[PDB]
């Protein structure tokens, strides 16, 4: 489920409404799903740097860069969050 | 949002 659009619950009539039970658990969900997709395609696109600028070709190579990876990364998207998050593709 | 290697 990486491939739903993810979208905040309609059910809340205005802006101020207490949401019910049920919304805030689908609006934890779809906030957390959303972070991880995020993170995960920025780590990936970092993954793929290091892993281009160091072109293990050997099991001994890939050892070493085992070693030497730390991939950092932050997200923060504001307002856009959701929409970023449904951009992304793979 | 970024991400990069030390």
């Amino acid at each position: 489920q990486s491939m739903r659009k993810l979208h905040f619950s309609t059910a809340p009539p205005n802006p101020d409404a207490p949401w019910t039970p049920r919304v805030a658990g689908f609006n934890k969900r779809v906030f957390c799903a959303a972070v991880g997709r995020l993170a995960a395609m920025h780590a990936r696109m970092a993954a793929v740097q290091l892993w281009d600028m160091s072109r293990p070709r050997t099991d001994e190579d890939l050892n070493e860069l085992l070693g030497i990876t730390t991939i950092r990364v932050t997200v923060c998207e504001g307002k856009n969050l959701l929409q970023r998050a449904n951009e992304l593709v793979n | 949002s970024s991400g990069v290697d030390l």
